[PDB]
RNA sequence: ACUGCAGGGGAGACUGGAAUUCCUGGUGUAGCGGUGGAAUGCGCAGAUAUCAGGAGGAACACCGGUGGCGAAGGCGGGUCUCUGGGCAGUAACUGACGCUGAGGAGCGAAAGCGUGGGGAGCGAACAGGAUUAGAUACCCUGGUAGUCCACGCCGUAAACGGUGGGUACUAGGUGUGGGUUUCCUUCCUUGGGAUCCGUGCCGUAGCUAACGCAUUAAGUACCCCGCCUGGGGAGUACGGCC
């Protein structure tokens, strides 16, 4: 049910901000694991891809 | 870095001394030593104008270079780190690449064999001298000068350092070690880094005679003098002084800075 | 003598009080009449009635300076948060957009100790 | 720490026969390289208490192997100490 | 020799012509110590998500060096002291 | 030993944003703050509010869970450097090298203590206000040490699973974290079966004074260490060590 486990070899990168427009909310908050169907290993890979994209100004911290 | 003696005598029960570990070549350079003699707090009239000075060990003056103007583009090489009896910092003999000997105040982390650049195209390393226009904001700097060309005057004791806060138009906000905020010119020059020997404030001079070696001389309280000698003098037992605390010349304690001095346009905030 | 047709109303609503200030979009204050300016004193200021009179007093005093349309920026965990917005509509103003700018710390500074009432 | 092309030069000098990785000579000569390497991480970094405990588990495993090789053949214990060090 | 991926956010007042030879004097520090440079992709102007030091635009440059650990810790030091550089982000691509 | 894999394990250096407070200006005018209800307090000498810039410190929203990691204490903003342990598979290697461990040594939340830094917020002591028969308290406005950092000391906690460590065996049912592998294998389902190591919940035999424990035992057994012998006096006196 996880996207990254079914479709293989898709690296979660902090450069790829088009991948990270989803898995964040409208207010710019990281979505939960039970609403995106991710596993434990890739939810950790989404979150470091989002926390790093915020420090390089590719994603906003807060929004409205 | 601070070595403590053992209490073999009553006069060394809590004493300490610097370890002198950073010092090599215990003799100074001969072509850079000038003679000194202590005045003893005496002015040209032969009268004491500063009390409690006098005595002390014989000294000699090391020509320190606070200008650092005429060697832009010429690298240097830290030859030695020496002792200096005139200042609490340590000094560093520089060998320039054209043959000239100079001293500077040694920063924290300028060991023997480093390379020292100078000028507007220098790197931001401890020891290098630049104008404030080229030093970036936030850098801890020392040996700062007040007027362009006037020679370094600020932050040159042991551990002293100035944080550079900003550069607006043609001035630079500094935070001096007191906490004062002052706005000096951006063409003033400054050396990167904090001044070394930053652990000598914790020295316990052991006995009374050791501050006689350093040129200090005893200090009589005013509440044990007579009234002819001090405003706090007199009393039949012992007193607190019969009045509010003053100088021996009768000046009450308070602000002694001139209130309309010409440099109030530069000071941004007074110390706390 | 300040004249501006479009404005921005800010509402802060705590457990003790409400304050309705009205600014231009540049952020300069025009009128600010709160729940102590409208006559109340003590625990009565937190009531929803004291919020629908503070919002009326800031609205008529802002329409004299030409304000015809505002943006609403409420904040604070108060009970006069909804009745103050409906009070601006029955005073001749247009609300446009209603936002929420309540400050949310990212576990920064320490809160005070909890009340043992 | 101690990559694959780094432990081979220890096993050539101290191992018995070209693949011997588990002998008392082979295990001690690897542990002495790990212990003597972990002390430079404990001369810088004096406050790494979670790594200094790992040094005590490599000392205690080494001293049991030194005790084992000094029971079964004392001739092997003499030549192993002189090439590495004890006391 | 370890892989790295350095992302540098340059000041937008610079022109898009002098963006490549300005980074060459920094990437010559790598080549004096044995490491080599692979991909110096420049993305150009892109709108930021928040304002970094009173600028709302930034120029994105990806460096992709492959050098020693001591030279990359020297490279981001000189990149931080340069005044045309707003941010610096050094990340490894290996495991 | 080799190949893989998961992780807030630790240490150092650099660094990112929201928020609190203060400072400097802009607009603006009489209140703000606070409570069960008030008052002390702040303000009218331009406060609270609203906008913009600047200084500083501390903690890291969302991810975050019923979850991971560590011997316990404990551990999460990001990045680089250095570093410890664990698990699965291959069965290449040594050939009982094992387990426990009196004394001993190391680590050891918070408070505290020494020298020097730093100090936004919080806040023992403190002060004023209210409550009350009183209020050395609860509640409110203030507020010092301390909380933070560096290097040392202290070595105590309901330091707890109130359950010492190793091993062998004894029905299962059902979640979740890390592996490897067989069957419809490309019917893709990341479902089903097998096995190894964590972590919970419910349950049979058995045990228990009962509550309850129950393949993570408090069951059936063997090896080693600590400790108990009615309640107070008391983890106190004297002596000794730190
Ligand atoms: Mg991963
Ligand atoms: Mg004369
Ligand atoms: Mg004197
Ligand atoms: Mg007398
Ligand atoms: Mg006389
Ligand atoms: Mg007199
Ligand atoms: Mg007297
Ligand atoms: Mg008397
Ligand atoms: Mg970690
Ligand atoms: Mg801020
Ligand atoms: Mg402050
Ligand atoms: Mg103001
Ligand atoms: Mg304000
Ligand atoms: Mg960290
Ligand atoms: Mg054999
Ligand atoms: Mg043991
Ligand atoms: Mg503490
Ligand atoms: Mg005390
Ligand atoms: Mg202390
Ligand atoms: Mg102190
Ligand atoms: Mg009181
Ligand atoms: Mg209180
Ligand atoms: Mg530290
Ligand atoms: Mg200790
Ligand atoms: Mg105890
Ligand atoms: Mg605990
Ligand atoms: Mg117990
Ligand atoms: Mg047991
Ligand atoms: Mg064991
Ligand atoms: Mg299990
Ligand atoms: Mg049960
Ligand atoms: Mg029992
Ligand atoms: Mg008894
Ligand atoms: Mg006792
Ligand atoms: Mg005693
Ligand atoms: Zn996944």
């Amino acid at each position: 049910k996880c996207v990254f486990c079914a479709k293989k070899d898709q690296a979660i990168d902090y450069k790829d901000t088009a991948l990270l427009r989803t898995y964040i909310s409208e207010r710019g908050k990281i979505r939960a694991r039970r609403v995106t169907g991710n596993c434990v290993q890739h939810q950790r890979d989404i979150a470091l891809a989002v926390k790093n994209a915020r420090e390089v100004a590719l994603l906003p911290f807060t929004s409205s | 870095a601070i070595r403590k003696y053992k209490p073999t005598t009553p006069g060394r029960r809590g004493a300490s001394v610097s370890d002198f570990a950073e010092i090599t070549r215990s003799t100074p350079e001969k072509s850079l030593v000038r003679p000194l003699h202590g005045r003893g707090g005496r002015n040209a009239h032969g009268r004491i104008t500063t009390r409690h000075k006098g005595g002390g060990h014989k000294r000699a003056y090391r020509m320190i270079d606070f200008r650092r103007n005429d060697k832009d583009g010429v690298n240097a090489k830290v030859a030695h780190i020496e002792y200096d009896p005139n200042r609490t910092a340590r000094i560093a003999l520089l060998h320039y690449l054209d043959g000239e000997k100079r001293y500077i105040i040694a920063p924290n982390g300028l060991s023997q064999g480093d390379v020292v650049e100078s000028g507007a195209n220098a790197d931001i390393k401890p020891g290098n001298n630049l104008p404030l226009r080229n030093i970036p904001a936030g850098t801890l700097i020392h040996a700062v000068e007040l007027r362009p060309g006037g020679g370094a005057k600020l932050a040159r004791s042991a551990g002293s350092s100035i944080q550079l806060l900003g550069k607006e138009a043609s001035y630079a906000s500094l935070r001096m070690p007191s906490g004062e905020i002052r706005r000096v010119d951006v063409r003033c020059r400054a050396t990167v880094g904090e001044v070394g020997n930053a652990e000598q404030a914790n020295i316990n001079w052991g006995k009374a005679g050791r501050m006689r070696w350093k040129g200090k001389r005893p200090s009589v309280r005013g509440v044990v003098m007579n009234p002819v000698d001090h405003p706090h003098g007199g009393g039949e037992g012992k007193t607190s002084g019969g009045r509010h605390p003053v100088s021996p010349w009768g000046k009450p304690e308070g602000r002694t800075r001139n209130a309309n001095k010409s440099s109030n346009k530069f000071i941004v905030r007074r110390r706390r | 003598k300040k004249n501006v047709p479009h404005g921005a109303a800010h509402i802060k609503s705590t457990f003790n009080n409400t304050i309705v200030t009205i600014t231009d979009p540049q952020g300069n204050v025009i009128a600010w009449a709160s729940s102590g300016h409208v006559g109340f004193k003590g625990s009565r200021k937190s009531t929803p009635f004291a919020a629908q009179l503070a919002a009326e007093n800031a609205a008529r005093k802002a329409q004299d300076h030409g304000v015809r349309k505002v943006d609403v920026f409420v904040k604070g965990p108060g009970s006069g948060r909804e009745t103050a917005i409906r009070s601006l509509q029955a005073a001749g103003l247009e609300v446009g957009a209603i936002s929420d700018v309540t400050p949310q710390p990212h576990n920064g500074v320490r809160p005070p100790k909890r009340r043992r009432v | 720490a101690l990559t694959a092309e780094q432990k081979k030069e220890i096993l050539r000098s101290y191992g018995l026969h070209e693949t011997d990785t588990g002998s008392p000579e082979a295990q001690i000569a690897l542990l002495t390289k790990r212990i003597a390497d972990l002390t430079e991480h404990l001369k810088v970094h004096k406050h790494d208490h979670h790594s200094r405990r790992g040094l005590l588990l490599l000392v205690g495993r080494r001293r049991r192997l030194i005790k084992y090789i000094s029971q079964i053949d004392v001739e092997r214990y003499r030549s192993l100490i002189e090439r590495l060090g004890l006391r | 020799m370890r892989p790295y991926e350095i992302m540098v956010i340059l000041d937008p007042t610079l022109d898009e012509r002098t963006v490549a030879p300005s980074l060459e004097t920094f990437l010559n520090v790598v080549r004096k110590d044995g490491g080599k440079v692979e991909k110096v992709d420049i993305w150009g102007k892109r709108r930021l998500a928040y304002e970094i030091a009173k600028h709302a635009e930034g120029i994105y440059v990806v460096i992709d060096v492959k050098a020693a650990p001591a030279t990359v810790s020297e490279l981001d030091r000189q990149l931080s002291l340069n005044e045309s550089v707003l941010r610096t982000k050094v990340m490894r691509t290996d495991k």
